[PDB]
DNA sequence: GGGCTAATGACGGCGAATACCC
RNA sequence: GCGGAGAGGUA
DNA sequence: GGGTATTCGCCGTGTACCTCTCCTAGCCC
């Protein structure tokens, strides 16, 4: 997605090649993915029963 | 656990083995797959190895612990607890007696060299292709005769008796337990005192060194032949069961089972007397079989089912980097650990770190039970288990008292140095990512690009001392590498300081006077005046002048307002000019250093927190952007390239008429595009650095430009001026796959736009470069791995030897000037003797005295040249170094500690740089004199002739600079026949051209005049008369001795030097009469009959990095090795072409009977009646450390390494101590060999410490009598370590096998003396914190 | 948090029985066989031991007196 | 990921590698080397028997810690003891010597 | 589903093992 | 469900 | 036979971490 970049130190918070971003984009909720784990239980034959 | 010392390796015999065994296991199954139950006697084994489940039989009879010893009367398994299933071992008897392949197959075959049988027959016995003659009585066949089949048959059918032969592995163990060792040892002395011939005496020393260590070690030579083999307990090799009813197995399981299929088969054709054929063949597979359990991998690779990778044996658990030592006995896999993103948390200070709350409850987990617990919150265990997994506010507010001042390690994944691990104070944040103070990411090389991080825990009262002394962050701000800081500010700070303390000719503000910095923040914070405008302030710096007292003087300074600014924060000690000045990365850096000097650690670490805080907060308010029009194409490029391009095309169109070849245009072209990339370069420069014209007043003026880009440059916060060039100029030239330059460059630039060709042509340079990075990581590592194995067990260990030796340091003058000057050189070495001031009895510096600053700066103050320190090589110590012979440098100031282990620190200062450096990097006509002063010639005899030159006699010529005040500036080597043109005492004006020289020709100068007069030089056998007309052309060619045709190989074409009249002219002084030897290539242009002038021309004649760094460490003979003098005195010829021309140094005193060999390409630069010293120059080329240390001594090996690798660094632009270089230096030579007798064994390589010890004790005994004298060897890191006296120690690197099957043999035993075993061990190092105790047990030892 | 040990490793120059006498001390306190001689301020007792020895009142010798009496 | 204690590995006695399995950090030889580099030997010992290795050492100092101490004792890692075992299943006797 | 049996695409370095030249 | 192969990725 | 080249074969080739699939084999009743 594209947002409004400024590029300047902001008080080292973007010091190395580190990232600043406004609570705005948090909240326009526009980084948020969703993400899908799969689980299995399987039921198996034992000899005992 | 009982308290031990001294790991012993020996052979195992049968009998040893029965003894480790509990049972036998016959048959190969394992587990029934239907009922998990063990097999009745199988590879698992409740009967042999022990119970499955704690304390209870398979059948269930006993379950209950009250029987402890029984053993069940149907089950005879034994009722204990399951992790003896762990420790007990078993046994399978071998029906046919079968070779370990460890002794036989190990490069020295200690079978064949043992039996003094060649291994080929040793493999003809092994796979049954043919037999062996053990005594085979009254015949003419001798006791290791190998025979073939039909051999083996005629001989039986003549000879029914007096013959015994057999077969495999058991003759072997038949010729093995036949062998007398004793009487052979003494048989083989004698033949040794009788044979006098290289090859045969090194074959045969080898032999008697095996022996004797057979019969001191104990080990019986048949035990190298197996005839039990002893099985892993069960649970070192599992055979886990996978969910699902089916099974994962080590592929031990199954060479075992292999191994006792093929065992019971063969037991049982045995049992039928089945032929010999199949019992053969059989034999022939338990062979295959058992070599693939012991070694898989030295035959044909038994491979696993259907997979077709070959399964891994024992011997590849060992070895190997995957396998052990180095996987699970070096780099163990710890708890209390934990790992994440690391982010920057500017508000941090230097001293810790953010550590998210989650994380840091999951790491301290038992000790918030222990702090739940000793409150009362919780009443039992579970309690508190279950309260830390609700997570209640109480849990958070134990987290915080617990963490108080708990510290944590942080690390990053490459540790290359120290450095890459250090401690700090948690503070518990929000969220998942660790918060890493900016400061230390230099240290670290950590950038937040998704970096990650590990978190460690350190538990004990120990640890957590040892963390916050010697690890914490604040500690380490010294890299122990160089003095230098590691702390320095890196991108934004610097940006922001720098644009802070810059001035600008006119702005808000201007000129006003200032009662303080305080006022001036007040202007700069309320907008009344620019953060940079000229003022006139009054400050208060204090100086420490008196003995520790801060004196203030209260003056009146023109500065800017943000200068000011910057002073509010600087500590009372420095003086305000240090922050006067434009203030870049440099500027930064030594404002660092000096607070450090003068003031001390703590104040250090406030004043770099207060430079990080101040430079990011007004880097912020600059407000500093990067546009497309902030970088400034230079107006007049377009002319650049167009002039470029009409010069290239004027030059094309004049080769296509052919008057210049096609390398001299494509050298032209080069050049002339070097030659605008600079102009366009330089006007971009100069368009973009100066480029803010803004106004005073009235009238203009110009100053330096507040352009971002330019600012970023300048400061050295980011970006060089090579990176603006490729911004805003043309982007140079590029490289072809091959190396070779392109002849059109790319002239577009990134603001601009490439095109496809020129982007692919860029595209090339950047995979090149990144692939680079990666081998020449990976190359990096395994130097570094190998430098920190070598040097491991050095340490600190006495506090002075008392010594005086020492090594003469002087500043390194390479070539135009100097390269690095003599106090960083010196700085912080005690020194050897005291230097005298320029007039004798005037003592500078007493006795030795560690050279602080202080005295270095009293040395610049004098003009002291070169100094004598101690150095580690040449230490006395035995079993380490003294802190003296050492010196200070540390990331502390003061001399080096007793205890502190130099050699890991030395290691990984020398190779991290190297592996660093990779990642980062992602003619000689004319001397001229660089500054004014007298020439002085070292080293030479010449001859004046009639022209006036100082004619140059000698090949080791020297041309050194004194100045003024007696000290060599300029240094400068002058080979055999370069022109002069002023002699010896000459005083020399400012930058005067005084030399001149051919680039690609080195004439041969002639000394008299004269007809040139040929002798020998008969035509037609050698050489072939092609001549010109009258005005003296020629083409006759003098071919040197490996170019000289066939027919004329032996005779040799001569120049006797003769005068007008037709007499040889001699040589001034001398008799000898002038034979010159025509070298290589010699063009006789100047036929007969024209006067030699001296100086006609005889003969026209036209690495580095890691791997030249690698190579200097390993010692790597240059395959072209030049050649030195081992005596002095007169040389001479001899027996002339063998194929290898003869050498015969013959001493004046000395005996004479030295030859040395010369191959015919070989020239020779000294005459044969000259006088020669020990070890110098006779052939050109590089020199192998080992003949520098052999005949010039050990402080010369030592100093041509040390300088030899210094340059390649410095190259790089990475600055590294001496002192770690000559720690692996003293590391490589270790070992000496032994040339008189009296307590050796007269040839043995054995360490120099045992023969000082040996000194010692002869010394000691009332008697010196022979004493020990020795010569001392240099060996390269790799074989260094590999001859250490722990076995431990070479195997945790090694071949493990070979070292593992010498030290077997040999039974040799470890007391463990060292930092990699102790690790091994997991007891204390001996290194640091340990030492004492180690110490301790040394008294402990030897005492009541 | 003490954030600098440089006057505890200025009252005994090896830096490293520095770490031996501090952790002795700091032993001593934590299993309370003895008391802290310094006004603690909610330090853990290792920050304790080290503000003890850069005052002067801690060292070796001083251990070894008091253990011995 | 973080872990203080949890499942250890079977044959040699270390606690897993991994993020699916609680799983530790692998403390290499270079980091070992860098712990040699200071005079941290107390820190090195733990890291190598009481934190990985070491299974009597690692149930003590859990207990030891649970109950308020920081003491421990170091023992002798339990990978050592397999490679005792590994090299003696060869034809090498491999005694640890006492006198 | 269950039971039983038994090939080719690295490279360098180094040190030992023949090939051969007297 | 400890392991080991193969593939990909991170710094 | 003894020294010198030349082939030959073994040993090594950076760390830390994160995902996924697949694991003794084959044939017949
Ligand atoms: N295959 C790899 C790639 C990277 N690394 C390591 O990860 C870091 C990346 O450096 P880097 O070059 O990516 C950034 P930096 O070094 O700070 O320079 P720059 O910011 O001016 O661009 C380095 O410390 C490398 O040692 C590695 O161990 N293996
Ligand atoms: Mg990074
Ligand atoms: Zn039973
Ligand atoms: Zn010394």
């Amino acid at each position: 997605q594209n947002m409004r970049v400024a590029f300047m130190p902001w008080n080292g918070y973007n010091f190395e090649d580190s990232i600043l971003v406004s609570e705005r984009v948090v909240q326009e909720d526009r980084f948020t993915t969703i993400h899908i784990q799969e689980l299995a239980c399987v039921s198996r034959d034992t000899k005992l029963g | 656990t009982e308290e031990f010392d001294a790991i012993k390796i020996a052979l195992a015999s049968p009998d040893m083995i029965r003894s480790w065994s509990f049972g036998e296991v016959k048959k190969p199954e394992t587990i029934n797959y239907r009922t998990f139950k063990p097999e009745r006697d199988g590879l698992f084994c409740a009967r042999i190895f022990g119970p499955v489940k704690d304390y209870e039989c398979l059948c269930g009879k006993y379950k209950r612990l009250k029987h402890r010893g029984v053993i069940c009367e149907k089950c005879g398994v034994e009722v204990t607890q399951t992790k003896v299933r762990r420790e007990r071992m078993g046994h399978i008897e071998l029906a046919s007696p079968t070779a370990h392949i460890w002794f036989l197959k190990s490069l020295p075959s200690r079978i064949g060299l043992l039996l003094d049988m060649p291994l080929r027959d040793i493999e003809r016995v092994l796979y049954f292709e043919s037999y062996v003659v053990i005594e085979g009585g009254m015949t003419n066949l001798e006791r290791q005769q190998i025979l073939t089949e039909e051999q083996y048959l005629d001989a039986l059918e003549e000879f029914g008796d007096e013959f015994d032969a057999k077969m495999g592995a058991e003759a072997i163990q038949a010729l093995l337990k036949s062998m007398d060792l004793e009487q052979e040892c003494e048989q083989l002395r004698e033949e040794l005192n009788e044979t006098n011939s290289e090859t045969k005496r090194k074959k045969l020393t080898k032999r008697i060194k095996l022996l004797e260590a057979f019969v001191q070690s104990g080990n019986k030579p048949e035990w190298m032949i197996l005839t039990v083999l002893p099985v892993l307990p069960p649970d070192l090799r599992p055979l886990v069961p996978l969910d699902g009813g089916r099974f994962a197995t080590s592929d031990l399981n199954d060479l075992y089972r292999r191994v006792i299929n093929r065992n019971n088969r063969l037991k049982r054709l045995l049992d039928l007397a089945a032929p010999d054929i199949i019992v053969r063949n059989e034999k022939r597979m338990l062979q295959e079989a058992v070599d693939a359990l012991l070694d898989n991998g030295r035959r044909g690779r038994a491979i696993t089912g259907s997979n077709k990778r070959p399964l891994k044996s024992l011997a590849d658990m060992i070895k190997g980097k995957q396998g052990r030592f180095r996987q699970n006995l070096l780099g163990k896999r710890v708890d209390y650990s934990g790992r994440s993103v690391i982010t920057v948390g500017p508000y941090l200070r230097l001293h810790q770190c953010g550590l998210p709350k989650k994380m840091a409850l999951e790491l301290f987990k038992p000790f918030i039970y222990g702090k739940l617990e000793l409150r009362g919150l919780a009443t039992t265990i579970k309690a508190a288990k279950k309260m830390v997994e609700r997570e209640e506010a109480v849990v958070w507010d134990i987290l915080d008292e617990v963490i108080r001042e708990h510290p944590v390690l942080l690390n990053r994944a490459p540790t290359l140095h120290r450095l890459g691990i250090q401690a700090f104070e948690p503070v518990l944040i929000e969220g998942k990512a660790i918060q890493l103070h900016p400061l230390v990411c230099a240290a670290y090389n950590a950038d937040f690009d998704g970096d990650q991080m590990a978190v460690h825990v350190p538990l004990t009262l120990e640890a957590q001392l040892e963390a916050r002394a010697l690890m914490m962050s604040t500690n380490n701000i010294l890299s122990p590498a160089n003095g230098e800081p590691i702390i320095v500010p890196s991108q934004d700070v610097v940006l922001g300081l720098y644009y802070m303390t810059r001035d600008c000719v006119n702005a808000k503000g201007e000129g006003m006077v200032l009662t303080g910095p305080k006022e001036a923040e007040r202007l700069y914070r309320s907008g009344l005046a620019s953060l940079h405008a000229r003022v006139k302030v009054r400050i208060t710096e204090y100086e420490k002048d008196a003995n520790g007292e801060l004196v203030a003087k209260t003056s009146l300074k023109d500065t800017t307002v943000g200068r000011a600014i910057l002073w509010m924060i600087v500590p009372k000690g420095l003086p305000y000019s240090i922050v006067n000045q434009a203030l870049g990365k440099k500027a930064i850096s030594k404002m660092l250093n000096t607070c450090y000097r003068i003031l001390g650690l703590k104040p250090t670490v406030i004043f770099a927190d207060q430079i990080m805080y101040t430079g990011f907060a007004y880097a912020a308010r600059s407000g500093a952007s990067v546009g497309i029009d902030d970088m400034v194409i230079p107006e007049k490029k377009h002319e650049i390239i167009s002039e470029a391009e009409a010069e290239v095309a004027e030059i094309q169109e004049q080769f296509q008429s052919g008057l210049v070849t096609a390398g001299e245009r494509y050298n032209k072209v080069i050049d002339i595009w070097a030659a605008a990339n600079d102009r366009v370069s330089k006007a971009m420069m100069d368009n973009l650095q100066t480029e803010t014209v803004i106004n005073r007043d009235g009238q203009e003026e110009k100053q330096v430009s507040f352009n971002s880009i330019y600012m970023m440059a300048d400061s050295g916060a980011r970006g060089s001026a090579a990176q603006i060039r490729q911004l805003a100029g043309m982007r140079g030239l590029m490289a072809k796959p091959d190396g070779s330059i392109i002849e059109t460059p790319i002239t577009a630039n990134f603001r601009e736009g490439l095109n496809v060709l020129q982007y692919f042509i860029s595209t090339h340079g950047a995979r090149k470069g990144l692939a680079d990075t990666a081998l020449k990581t990976a190359n990096s590592g395994y130097l570094t791995r190998r430098l920190v194995d070598v040097a491991q067990d050095l340490v600190v260990t006495e506090d002075d030897c008392g010594t005086h030796e020492g090594i003469m340091m002087t500043p390194v003058i390479e070539g135009g000037d100097v390269k690095e000057p003599l106090r960083d050189r010196v700085l912080g070495r005690v020194t050897a003797e005291d230097v005298l001031k320029p007039g004798t009895a005037d003592i500078l510096v007493p006795r030795n005295t560690l050279l602080h600053e202080q005295w270095c700066d009293l040395l610049e103050e004098n003009s002291v040249d070169a100094v004598k320190v101690r150095s580690v090589v040449s230490c006395d110590t035995d079993f380490g170094v003294c802190a003296h012979c050492y010196g200070r440098d540390l990331a502390r100031g003061h001399i080096i500690n007793k205890g502190e282990a130099i050699g890991v620190i030395a290691a990984q200062s020398i190779g991290e740089p190297g592996t660093q450096l990779t990642m980062r990097t992602f003619a000689e006509s004319s001397i001229q004199v660089k500054n004014k002063g007298s020439i002085k010639l070292s080293n030479v005899k010449s001859v004046v002739n009639s022209s006036g030159k100082l004619v140059i006699t000698s090949r080791n010529t020297e041309l050194k600079l004194i100045d003024e005040f007696g000290r060599t500036k300029e240094s400068y080597k002058v080979p055999y026949g370069a022109v002069l043109a002023k002699g010896d005492g000459e005083q020399v004006a400012g930058g005067e051209t005084v030399a001149n020289w051919d680039p690609h020709t080195m004439p041969v100068i002639t000394e008299v005049s004269g007809f040139v007069r040929f002798t020998d030089m008969i035509d037609g056998q050698t050489i072939t008369r092609q001549t010109d007309e009258l005005t003296g052309l020629s083409s006759l060619v003098v071919l040197d001795s490996a170019e000289r045709t066939a027919g004329g190989k032996d005779l040799r074409p001569a120049l006797k030097i003769v005068d007008a009249q037709g007499n040889d002219v001699l040589i001034p002084g001398t008799d000898m009469p002038a034979q010159y030897f025509l070298p290589g290539k010699a063009i006789v242009q100047l036929e007969d009959g024209v006067q030699i002038s001296s100086g006609d021309t005889l003969a026209r004649i036209p690495t580095g990095g890691l791997p030249r760094v690698a190579d200097l460490f390993e010692a790597r003979r240059p395959k072209e090795p030049a050649i030195l003098a081992e005596i002095s005195g007169i040389v001479s010829f001899g027996k002339e072409t063998k194929g290898k021309r003869r050498l015969v140094i013959t001493p004046v005193d000395g005996s004479d009977p030295y030859e040395e060999m010369i191959p015919k390409w070989r020239q020779l630069n000294v005459f044969e009646g000259e006088r020669v010293e020990r070890g110098d120059v006779i052939s050109d080329g590089p020199e192998a450390p080992h003949d520098i240390l052999r005949l010039r001594g050990v402080h010369a090996v030592t100093r041509y390494i040390v300088n030899e690798v210094q340059d390649v660094y410095r190259l790089q632009g990475v600055k590294i101590n001496d002192k770690h270089i000559e720690v692996i230096v003293r590391q490589m030579l270790r070992k000496a060999t032994i040339v008189n007798a009296g307590s050796s064994d007269f040839l043995e390589g054995e360490q120099v410490e045992y023969s000082r010890v040996k000194i010692a004790n002869r010394e000691l005994e009332a008697n010196g009598k022979v004493g020990a004298t020795y010569s001392r060897d240099l060996l390269g890191i790799t074989k260094a370590s590999l001859a250490t006296e722990s076995f431990i120690s070479a195997a945790s690197f090694q071949e493990t096998t070979r070292v593992l099957t010498e030290a077997a043999v040999a039974g040799k035993r470890d007391e463990l003396r060292g930092l990699k075993e102790n690790v091994i061990v997991g007891r204390l190092i001996p290194a640091g914190t340990g030492y004492a105790y180690h110490q301790d047990r040394m008294r402990r030892r030897a005492a009541g | 948090a003490r954030v600098t040990v440089q006057d505890a490793v200025e009252k005994i120059g090896n830096r490293f029985d520095l770490v031996l006498v501090a952790a002795r001390r700091a032993r001593q306190m934590q299993v309370g066989g003895k008391d802290p001689l310094v006004p603690e301020e909610n330090d853990k007792t290792t920050v304790i031991a080290l503000r003890e020895i850069e005052e002067g009142l801690i060292n070796n010798q001083i251990l070894d007196v008091r253990e011995r009496q | 990921h973080a872990r203080s204690t949890g499942s250890y590995s079977l044959v040699t006695q270390q606690p897993l590698g991994g993020k699916a399995q609680f799983g530790g950090q692998r403390f290499g030889e270079m980091e070992v080397w860098a712990l040699e580099a200071y005079g941290a030997a107390y820190t090195l010992q733990e890291m190598l028997t009481v934190k990985s290795d070491d299974v009597n050492g690692r149930t003590k100092m859990y207990k030891n810690i649970v109950d308020g101490n920081h003491q421990m004792e170091p023992g002798m890692p339990e990978s050592f003891n397999v490679l005792l075992k590994e090299i003696r299943s060869l034809g090498i006797n491999i005694e640890l010597e006492d006198e």
